[PDB]
RNA sequence: UUGUUGAUUUUGUGGGUGGUGGUGCAU
């Protein structure tokens, strides 16, 4: 089981208990109000200030959360729910998602502990 | 309690809602639901006494206004209960037409409806008038395919009443992509009226509704389900069928492939 | 009776003027309210109170996300039975043959007459390509039996529904089409006789299903072939006319 | 249009702190996170509807 | 897209629908 693996489940898990926070707007808003427990950021972010911006928040020193990088913001979209399922199954008409935060993990997995254990 | 000076305010908006039939709304009303405690300020302002105007235009500020939760605590205390007080004390038992806005407002926010009017209103004794208005007004508005699937994923497990029975054919009537897991709960629904060891639903008396309903369903999901299913639902005909809706089902289930 | 209908109609004034008065006073209210809108903000604010979802609640969360996931069904409307079908085919037939007597007999659908016309006439991935010759380099490297293939392939990439501002290229298509259909009798074909009628009917069947739905760029396009092969008969006379041409008055026929 | 409302919103130095240029809504049930949106006479709550003085 | 909000809408193309409709009749 692989650390990416691993957020795939657990995206999906902090779904299906609406504990997501999609975008930066809303990410901000989750961090700056300490309800962020995670957030998974995207390495290919065209703006630098971005970037700048979630990871200064997440390692602010009152409230410090893990961080994560993404390779691309599509893949991330797809763990966050934003793309619709096509007959074939395959995601289809997928929204790219620079950042996610999670507000509430919904259920413990083993998933979950490995990523943690990944951070201590 | 509301500080003192707030409460005759109020008390003082709470008339003007009484006779509010036009215009501005006062700007203390509008501000209610930023309030926390926007359910204490709510009573002061007697909603029961809320004109039908007020009922429709307090919905449309409640509503995009406060969150999910709040909005659907909103709709269960306040907009049901007049939904279901107009019905019951009007001599036709009709529903005022400001207050069937009102419903529609509330299907602005899928989720918050659903909790608050429809699973309520049919777990609390709704009655065959109450669901075909409600009815009415959810077969006229446009609703989300997941919430409404997940809605009629819901009322499909519920024990049956003709009253749920209505809003089963309502959903189905509205003509969804419903998934797979929804039209197996679907089918999962209506074999539980076949006679086989089973509960009492296989010897209830059908009324007419689940006819329709059960030609309702035939005819769209016939290829979305599979040969074990059809042929389950073809014994369903065979000893639950109706006189002359009964044929009409088997030869729409028949004309449907499978999945 | 009159004085009944000046009762009434002082009641009526009455009861009018009574719910004008109100809506004064309603009117003055809101306005106080607004004025101490601020006074009563404020107490509520200094008491504002202090900083579990239900399991039938909890459930639908679940569902909405486990429906996201599953496959959606497509919907299909009740089907009719052979007779309703054999009944609704006959009056169309039927409709079509009534308004086309008419048709016959003068009606002419702007339901004018052809009179009227008579007054004053004597005392006076894949691309579609918009221009004929786009369509040939895109089938340039194609064989004649593949035109009909490349041709069906730029329509279903162009649908109405796929995009918006497909209806005007398809129709604009329509016309491409029409000339590619009289510029490929036009070419030698003597040598290939069976492969050329194998794409030059399919090709007319194509253009049968644009034309259904794209009339007017076809006749548009129709009517300036005729005029340009009056301005090629100005000044060749028989030299201008050619197969095409023969072939170009047999397909309006069929259209 | 607003594009990036959020990269105005919140500004980061060249150390990476992160300071906000734009005033917190009062309204605890707001919550953190709520901006006022900024005008030189008075600075407006979007969300509660409340109106704030710029001076404060 | 809502009125700040978050996918509830908006756009284009197709497209089913008379129905908080009445009136009498047969336990």
């Amino acid at each position: 089981v692989t650390i990416e693996d691993a957020l795939k489940v657990v995206l999906r898990t902090a779904l299906v208990h609406d504990g997501l926070a999609r975008g930066l707007r809303e990410s901000t808003k989750a961090l700056t109000r300490g309800e962020a427990l995670l957030v998974v950021l995207v390495s290919s972010v065209t703006e630098a200030n971005i970037i700048k911006l979630v990871e200064g928040l997440a390692n602010d020193p009152e409230n410090k959360v893990p961080l994560i990088k993404v390779a691309d913001a599509k893949q991330l979209g797809e763990w966050a729910g934003l793309g619709k399922i096509d007959r074939e199954g395959n995601a289809r008409k997928v929204v790219g998602a620079s950042v996610v935060v999670v507000k509430n993990w919904g259920a413990e997995t083993d998933e979950l502990s490995m990523i943690m254990e990944h951070f201590s | 309690a509301l500080p003192e000076k707030v409460i005759k305010a109020y008390t003082t908006v709470g008339s003007i809602l009484k006779t509010w039939t036009h215009g501005k709304l006062p700007k203390l009303f509008k501000v209610i639901p930023s309030l926390r405690n926007w359910q204490d300020v709510i009573y002061v302002t007697n909603p029961e006494e809320w004109s039908p105007h007020v009922v429709y235009e307090a919905t449309k500020l409640f509503v995009s206004n406060l969150t999910a939760k709040e909005s659907q605590k909103f709709i269960n205390l306040i907009l049901l209960e007049r939904f279901r007080d107009n019905i019951e004390t009007s001599e036709d038992h009709s529903l005022n037409y400001h207050i069937y806005r009102a419903v529609k407002k509330s299907l602005y926010k899928p989720s918050a409806f659903f909790k608050g009017f429809l699973f309520p209103l049919v777990e609390t004794g709704c009655n065959v008038r109450e669901a075909t208005i409600a009815g009415s007004v959810l077969a006229k508005v446009s609703v989300p395919a997941l919430h409404s699937s997940a809605a009629l994923s819901y009322l499909l497990r519920l024990p049956f009443s003709p009253p749920t029975t209505v809003f089963i054919k309502i959903l189905l009537d509205k003509k969804y992509a419903l998934p797979y897991q929804t039209v197996d709960d679907c089918v999962y629904y209506f074999m539980r009226f076949r006679i086989l060891s089973n509960g009492e639903d296989a010897t209830r008396v059908l009324p007419v509704i689940w006819h329709k309903a059960f030609l309702t369903f035939a005819q769209r999901y016939k290829n979305d389900i599979t040969q074990d299913q059809r042929d389950f639902l073809l014994e369903t005909v065979r000893q639950r069928g109706h006189k002359d809706i009964g044929p009409e089902i088997r030869r729409e289930l028949l004309a449907g492939a499978s999945r | 009776k009159a004085e009944v209908m000046k009762e009434v109609i002082a009641k009526s004034k009455f009861y009018k003027q009574e719910r004008q008065k109100a809506q004064g006073i309603m009117e003055d209210q809101i306005d106080n309210l607004d004025d101490n809108f601020e006074d009563v903000m404020s107490e509520l604010m200094m008491t504002q109170p202090k900083k579990p979802k239900t399991d039938l609640d909890k459930e639908y969360d679940i569902k909405v996300k486990e429906l996201q996931l599953d496959k959606r069904a497509a919907p299909s409307d009740r089907t009719k039975t052979e007779e309703e079908k054999n009944a609704e085919a006959e009056e169309k037939k039927r409709e079509l043959e009534q308004q086309r007597l008419d048709r016959m007999n003068g009606m002419i659908e702007l339901e004018r007459g052809v009179e009227d016309l008579d007054d004053g006439f004597w005392e006076n991935s894949i691309s579609c390509p918009r221009t004929h010759d786009a369509l040939l380099d895109q089938v340039k490297k194609l064989d004649l039996d593949d035109h009909p293939k490349i041709v069906k392939n730029i329509i279903k990439a162009y649908q109405p529904k796929l995009a918006e501002g497909n209806k005007e290229k398809l129709g604009k298509f329509t016309a491409v089409l029409l000339r590619h259909i009289i510029f490929l009798s036009n070419q030698n074909y003597l040598k290939n006789v069976q492969s050329f009628k194998r794409t030059q009917n399919a090709l007319i069947s194509i253009l049968k299903s644009l034309s259904e739905k794209y009339n007017r760029e076809l006749s548009e396009e129709c009517r300036d072939y005729i005029n340009e092969m009056q301005a090629r008969y100005k000044k060749n006379h028989f030299d201008a006319l050619s197969n095409g041409d023969l072939v170009f008055f047999s397909i309006i026929g069929i259209l | 249009k607003v594009k990036l409302a959020v990269l105005s919103y919140y500004k980061v130095d060249a150390e990476g702190k992160v300071t906000k240029l734009r005033r917190e809504c009062s309204n605890p049930t707001c919550g953190a996170g709520v901006f006022l949106a900024n005008h030189k006479d008075r600075l407006y709550c979007g969300k509660c509807h409340s109106v704030y003085k710029v001076n404060a």
